[PDB]
């Protein structure tokens, strides 16, 4: 509520108003590791940051503990914080022990200023109502959600905390059971972060190539689970193309070009063979059941009837005989319609710049997200290994310039590897039959299996989980059911629990669902004695011990919140 | 000159001090239940032959039967309140002089230690092993 969006222009004006200084630097940027979004939408402000000369610092944060420890170290001096990606559920008040009597600075008439300014920018549309409403130094980048669903909670809110018999139980009972009502609700992300600091750019009118690219990488990389995100995000996409695109040619060393034209939704057609591109995608699997040996027969019978041989369908895709790749469009619209294939055809963005070839924008998230997953007595493994994910994620931001595409290469190769590695261990789950089911939810521990080690990574984890949930949501004989996904590491001897929804198939086309997990994982730590880790900025993922971690699936059964 | 001979039962183990406080009286429990039903074996056994292995064979089928029914019982309250703080009290770990181990779920040390006592058997491993 604090900013709408047509005054984001003058909450960046208030940080020009705190910052624009060059003796001393006072600008920290508090950025949410492992999210592509978050990457992105950092890259721009730093670019908007550099045109305009504001001192920074960029700080990539794993855990809500490393967020303390980082805000408890920080200078009086910086009186401008951004947090991005994240902040947007807890109580920041209550968690960095923010009291407004000692940050206040000149309260002399009702005006009052603060000597410290913290700016959250979080696509989780659960909006704590205290920050969002009673709190003055936490102001809130908020997409437009406030004026159109949030004004009951408001007003009850706000008649909370302005009033401190049958009356008074009366109204504050309802009033308290609303707010309630809009709390133990579950979490869901309809906007993306580069979309409100495009706008920004927008409002201010440093809005150029470069800004519009990473602005479709992050709209681009929530195309996974948030399909509905990007369904909504992209005509205005294709209204800033058409745009900024200028007038028109010849195939030059200079002209960068960025077109909408058909990008099938595959994993790394470009930058591979069509075989493995078919082969290791998530929907391709996800209808044609391609796990089994069956569905390996009738990838090769619709090879046969698309009259692409294996031989050339296993080349390079650049050194792919173009009669197969100039008409593939009129094959995929002839021959996808038998196999169930026809929401292959898809419209996206795709770059290129000078001789060096096309990239779209889902293949450079895969390859950034791959950048971000294996881009390089057990609190130091730990310490040691968030340090190592920050250098991943420091990795992925070096990828994102134009001049290091050795770095864009690398992560291809990456995405590679680590789509085999997912490939292999989605058939070790799916040929063994792990999955059980327990009539609320669906279970998957992983007990042993090929490179485990790659599992104590986030990402890497929601990866395996998306390729579960797009290969059992085409499978209509088992319902929509929430997912837990636990991996073990043998070192830290932890149990790292990922909490995954299901989603309806891509095909059709309401309301989406949220992830209840973080209220029963929260209620569960605070009634029992487990030692688990709640710091993670995604709240459906916690680490557990080996020896807890059957108790706590007792106990999430139990609970009814799923 | 006597019928019961004035028998008495001796259990002095100290592998019954490294247990859970609710645990500790269930050790002496099934070690009754084990001495009772290896004298009503070693009787059978010596009246049927008299008229390298031992008189002791065969006798974990008298009990094997109430034991993983019991075992199963006791992980079925094993995975209900050993996270809640009202029953932890009776489910912690003593600390010893001789102690040098951690425990990682008290019914598997209870179920080892029980095993094990029952493994020192040389005549009869293989149906305790199973």
């Amino acid at each position: 509520m604090y900013y709408g969006i047509s005054q984001f222009s003058e909450a960046y004006n208030k940080i020009l108003r705190n910052s624009s200084s060059h003796s001393s630097c006072q600008l920290v940027i508090f950025v949410s590791c492992l999210n592509i979004d978050a990457l992105c939408a950092t890259k721009m402000l730093s670019l908007l940051f550099k045109k305009q000369l504001v001192q920074s610092q960029i700080v990539p944060i794993f855990g809500y503990s490393e967020l303390r420890r980082h805000y408890s170290q920080l200078d009086d001096n910086i009186n401008s914080l951004l947090l991005v990606g994240f902040g947007g559920v807890i109580d920041l008040e209550a968690f960095l022990e923010i009291d407004p009597q000692e940050y206040v600075i000149d309260t002399d008439s009702g005006e009052q200023s603060f000597r410290r300014d913290i700016y959250v920018l979080d696509a989780h549309r659960p909006w704590n109502l205290d920050n969002i409403f009673g709190s003055q130094i936490i102001q809130c980048f908020d997409d437009g959600t406030v004026d159109d669903t949030l004004g009951e909670q408001k007003e009850a809110y706000y008649k909370l905390l302005e009033l401190d018999r049958k009356q008074r139980k009366k109204q504050i009972h309802e009033y308290e059971g609303v707010l309630e009502e809009y709390y133990s609700q579950g979490t869901t992300v309809v906007n993306s972060i580069s979309a409100q600091i495009y706008s920004l750019l927008s409002a201010i009118g440093e809005t150029n190539l470069s800004n519009l690219w990473l602005n479709i990488l992050g709209t681009t990389s929530l195309d996974i689970a948030y399909a509905q995100v990007y369904n909504r995000l992209y005509p205005l996409l294709q209204d800033e193309v058409k745009r900024l695109t200028p007038s028109s040619s010849v195939k030059t060393p200079d002209t960068l070009t960025l077109n909408i034209q058909p990008d099938y939704y595959l994993f790394l057609l470009r930058h591979s063979s069509l075989y493995d591109s078919f082969y290791y995608s998530n929907y391709v699997n996800a209808k044609l059941s391609l796990w089994n040996e069956n569905g390996k027969k009738r990838l090769h019978k619709m090879f046969a009837r698309m009259g692409i041989p294996l031989s050339t369908a296993q080349e390079t895709w650049l050194y792919m005989d173009h009669s197969i790749k100039r008409e593939l469009g009129i094959i995929f619209d002839k021959n996808l319609d038998r196999y169930g294939l026809q929401d292959i055809i898809r419209d996206g963005f795709v770059r290129t710049l000078g001789y060096r070839g096309s990239i779209s924008a889902s293949e450079f998230v895969e390859a950034l997200t791959a950048l971000l997953e294996v881009g390089n007595n057990s609190a130091q493994k730990l310490t040691n290994l968030r340090k190592r994910w920050v250098s991943n994620f420091w990795l992925s931001w070096d990828a994102l310039d134009d001049r290091k595409v050795e770095l864009l290469n690398r992560g291809i190769q990456l995405a590679q590897d680590l789509q085999r590695a997912i490939f292999n261990t989605g058939v070790a789950i799916l040929e063994k039959k792990l999955i059980k089911h327990l009539r609320i939810y669906r279970l998957c521990v992983l007990q042993d299996g090929p490179d485990l080690d790659l599992y104590r990574n986030p990402l890497t984890l929601l990866r395996l989980g998306n390729w579960l949930i797009e290969c059992c949501a085409e499978s209509e004989d088992k319902q929509l059911l929430p997912m837990v996904l636990a991996s073990i590491d043998e070192n830290t001897d932890t149990y790292l629990v990922a909490g995954l929804t299901p989603r309806y198939p891509r095909g059709l086309d309401k309301k989406p669902i949220l992830n209840n997990f973080s209220m029963a994982f929260q209620q569960i730590t605070a009634e029992t004695d487990a030692k688990v880790r709640i710091d993670n900025f995604e709240s459906s993922i916690i680490e557990i011990r080996r020896e807890d971690l059957s108790p706590f699936l007792e106990k999430l059964t139990l609970s009814g919140l799923l | 000159e006597k019928e019961n001979q004035d028998y008495t039962a001796v259990s002095q183990w100290q592998l019954k001090k490294f247990l859970s406080p609710i645990y500790q009286p269930e050790f002496e429990d099934w070690m009754m239940i084990i001495l009772d039903s290896m004298l009503k074996t070693k009787q059978s056994y010596l009246k049927l032959n008299s008229g390298v292995e031992n008189s002791l064979n065969g006798f974990s089928h008298l009990f094997s039967k109430p034991l993983m029914k019991r075992v199963k019982k006791l992980f079925k309250n094993q995975q209900e309140f050993i996270l809640d703080p009202q029953y932890e009290a009776d489910y912690v770990i003593p600390v010893l002089p001789g102690s040098h181990l951690n425990v990682k779920n008290p019914l598997l040390e209870l179920v080892k230690s029980l095993c094990h006592v029952m493994l020192l058997s040389k005549s009869t491993i293989l149906e305790i092993r199973t």
